[PDB]
């Protein structure tokens, strides 16, 4: 995060110079990720089947 | 311009310049071709150091 | 008091080009140089004379 | 590239089975890089010249 500072109504001055400062970002990854299952079952079970 | 003994501030000695830029990338398509893997797509004619 | 491009990480996005994807394919010589003879069948017998 | 092979007809010997192959892809880059120069003059010189 930057940071900011009040600043005084000078020409000649320190305290009438305004701070520089820096923001960064970093990063991170969604990788996605395979989950599966297979379940085998007769096709007379399947075709028998009203429900 | 400049910093330090070296500085040149353009507006109070009523100067200007001009700043000119350009931005650029170069890519070799080195690949596989109907003959084969990694062919390299360029040719030189170099000099000759010993006739 | 200043940001590098490294503290910028993936705010910066990477580009995707296809112009150096797109390999001509080269077909058989001999389908060209020759006669294509159409075939229904596994076998053809072609006589010829041998004395 | 890929490879073909040639192939027989059984349900049984090792000919007859048809071979497997592979094709693959590369990465190749452009990545932008700055070329620049600054050309400092005076004012009063651009408005003497008659260029």
């Amino acid at each position: 995060l930057p940071e900011a500072g009040w600043v005084g109504e000078s020409a000649t001055e320190p305290e009438g110079v305004i701070p520089t400062s820096k923001v960064t970002w970093a990063n991170r990854t969604l990788v996605a990720e395979e989950v599966a299952v297979i379940i085998p079952v007769p096709e007379a079970v399947i075709d028998d089947a009203t429900v | 311009l400049g910093t330090g003994e070296n500085q040149i501030n353009l507006a109070e000695r009523d100067m200007v310049a001009l700043r000119l830029k350009a931005r650029f990338a170069y890519v070799l398509g080195v690949s596989a071709t109907s003959v084969g893997a990694n062919q390299t797509p360029v040719g030189v004619v170099t000099p000759d150091v010993t006739a | 008091a200043d940001i590098s491009r490294a503290e910028v990480a993936t705010l910066i996005q990477e580009a995707y080009s296809d112009t150096l994807l797109a390999a001509a394919k080269q077909g058989s010589t001999v389908l060209s140089a020759f006669q294509n003879v159409n075939m229904g069948t596994k076998t053809t017998h072609l006589p010829v004379l041998a004395t």
